[PDB]
RNA sequence: CUCGA
DNA sequence: CGGAACTTTTAGTGCTAATTATTGTCAAAACCATTGTCACGGATGCAG
DNA sequence: CTGCATCCGTGAGTCGAGGGTGTTCAATAATTAGCACTAAAAGTTCCG
């Protein structure tokens, strides 16, 4: 897993995963486009990396 | 980006790294020094030092060889620059275009 | 009826495939190539059998 | 000059103190300490035990000069650097460019065909249409359970129904999905 | 594969299913299977043909 | 046939139809030298 | 039958038109349901097009036309 | 490092 | 296909114990390869 | 102020096959990775 705010980030760059956070609370299609409460990432596909 | 710089977990103890995430690194942690240096008030030249690597760290990424002596991070060969990544025969003017 | 039962036709090789590969390449020109190219002659067209 | 009266400057406040020490000792620390660390990250290291040099120097009792002093903080650093490098992942162990071209590469390549992106549509019209051609009921919970990610209360408070059928209407939807889906996944 | 991640999804990660990763004999090659060799850690159990 | 991403799915699908049509889309390997280029101090851009 | 083009080249003396002329008629034939004017010998739209170009009835010229008959059709039709 | 062109 | 008993879990609370990065330093403290390639332009110092 | 000569940056073909490595003191202050305990929600057979 990346590293909060290092070089490999998840709110700077975006999500590992398709469709999945990196905390894995949000993972339905009723929740993509939306941040966490912590994170904050807009969970989408692994192409906005 | 980090999909054009991967690093990737490889089976086995062996790991995949692009040559760029080093001089990156080192870029942020000599910054870090850099900005918690100035706010203890440290002498001059411990800072001037500071700040002669940290141009040395950002004309090393820019385009590794065109200093005074190009660095290296193992098997004594120089890393692979921003400038080299374009240059050359293995370049995306030669290679991937 | 699916792409599905195709592709495991021609992975089966049956002997239903065979007129179809003679149809398609009844007038399919291809381009050959050579690995050294000096000059243009080194990439033609040609008739497959 | 002597280093007694220097260090009793600087502690006594004079800021202007340490720079001739480190004038003259910066080239032998730097030449210590790069036969533990790699040449490449010499200075960092070396800087490094230059501060947490000049943060201590109060603790000094003066039983002994200040070379033995910088050798033992420069060799501590050091061997800190490499503890802390044996925590970190290797730098330039192999190269990206040899890693594409290789066996067991995970995200270098990607399994991804044009065929492969028809057949998932294929398989998602299908599966679309076996959502299909089922009683209304079933249909309509499955796709207020699978499409929306509610939970049981909802659907059993929306469909004027129980959970236990609920529960035997979601399995037979998946039945129903099962034994389409998986004869075209081989 | 796509295929799988348009599943997973649609109703995916449950947990319990398995990815058929298997060694298969490469396109072309038809070998006879002379010798099979394992080697085992310690600490690890074994099956009845090792 | 090498670099468009949403180029070659598009013309897998329409030669299995019968349409022996392409569209030419965008290469991404020359996005790859734009962001690099771009991740210098160096300013490129695609105009209207 | 088709080994050389090179009267097709002498009719319409560019040899880079043709291309464009051929695969204009070979794009009719091939998405929307024409009738080829030639008799086919079960060949693929290529050699008909070629086969066109050959006898002289289509070129730069009767395409336009025919497009614009058409267009002025679907007008007249479409009310 | 090496092999054929 | 409609129901309750049966059974298996992915999420929320904690809690102790290996992973994290810190403090000390106070007899003194002799140090990487290179080195067996060729051929252009042109910005540089002397050095009159 | 018109030239001398001394270095410093550029480069030196293409297409396939096999095989792939890094130079460590002690003792801790916080710190987070397992892991027990519920959670009935969610999943899986079964009787009309
Ligand atoms: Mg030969
Ligand atoms: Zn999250």
């Amino acid at each position: 897993k990346p590293e909060r705010d290092g070089l490999f980030c998840a709110r700077i760059f975006g999500p590992v995963k398709d469709y999945e956070c990196l905390c894995g609370k949000y993972k339905r299609l009723k929740h993509r486009g939306v941040i966490c409460e912590k994170c904050g990432v807009e969970v989408t596909q692994t192409k906005v990396r | 980006p980090p999909d054009l710089r991967p690093l990737v977990p490889l089976d086995g103890g062996r790991f995949a790294t692009s040559d760029l995430n080093d001089l990156y690194r080192r870029v942020i942690n000599r910054n870090n020094r850099l900005k918690r240096l100035l706010d203890l008030a440290a002498p001059d030249i411990i800072v001037r030092n500071e700040k002669r690597m940290l141009q040395e760290a950002v004309d090393a990424l820019l385009d590794n060889g065109r200093r005074g002596r190009a660095i290296t991070g193992s098997n004594k060969r120089p890393l692979k620059s921003l400038a080299d990544m374009i240059k050359g025969k293995q370049g995306r003017f030669r290679q991937n275009l | 009826t699916t792409i599905k039962a195709a592709k495991k036709m021609v992975e089966r090789e049956e002997a239903v495939v065979w007129d179809i590969l003679d149809e398609v390449i009844r007038e399919h020109p291809v381009l050959l190539n050579r690995a050294p190219t000096l000059h243009r002659l080194g990439i033609q067209a040609f008739e497959p059998v | 000059l002597t280093d007694q009266v220097l260090v009793e400057r600087v502690q006594k406040g004079d800021q202007k103190a340490f720079n001739l020490l480190v004038v003259r000792y910066q080239h032998k620390v730097a030449s210590l300490v790069s036969r533990y660390v790699p040449s490449g990250d010499v200075p960092d290291v070396v800087q490094e035990a230059f501060i947490k040099a000049y943060r201590a120097l109060d603790s000094f009792r003066g039983d002994s000069a200040f070379y033995t002093w910088l050798y033992r903080i420069a060799v501590n650093t050091a061997k800190n650097y490499l503890v802390a490098q044996g925590r970190r992942p290797p730098s330039s162990d192999v190269d990206a460019i040899e890693a594409e071209n290789f066996e067991s590469g995970g995200a270098l390549k990607e399994i991804s065909n044009p065929e492969n992106l028809m057949l998932s549509e294929e398989l998602r019209q299908i599966v679309f249409r076996t959502i299909e051609s089922l009683p209304e009921d079933l249909r309509m919970a499955i796709t207020l359970r699978e499409l929306d990610g509610l939970s049981y209360e909802e659907i059993a408070a929306i469909m004027d129904c129980p959970v236990g059928t609920v529960r035997s209407r979601i399995f037979r939807a998946r039945e129903a999905i099962d034994n389409k889906v998986q004869p075209l996944i081989r | 594969t796509p295929e799988e991640k348009l599943l997973r999804a649609i109703f995916g990660e449950k947990a319990s299913d398995v990815k058929d990763s298997s060694l298969r004999v490469p396109n072309g090659v038809s070998g006879t299977v002379i010798d099979v060799q394992v080697f085992t850690r310690d600490g690890v159990e074994k099956d009845k043909r090792a | 046939k090498s670099d468009d991403v949403n180029g070659r799915t598009k013309m897998y699908k329409n030669i299995v139809d019968g349409n022996h049509q392409m569209e030419p889309g965008m290469p991404e390997s020359f996005n790859v030298l734009l962001k690099e280029i771009r991740s210098l101090g160096i300013n490129i851009e695609l105009e209207d | 039958a088709r080994v050389t083009v090179q009267d097709a080249v002498e009719k319409i003396g560019n040899r880079f038109d043709l291309v464009l002329v051929a695969a204009r008629r070979a794009r009719q034939m091939q998405v929307g349901g024409k009738d080829p004017l030639v008799p086919e010998e079960n060949d693929k739209t290529t050699v008909i097009a070629l086969r066109e170009i050959e006898e002289g009835l289509i070129n730069n010229q009767i395409l336009d036309v025919r497009e614009r008959q058409e267009q002025q059709e679907q007008e007249a039709a479409e009310l």
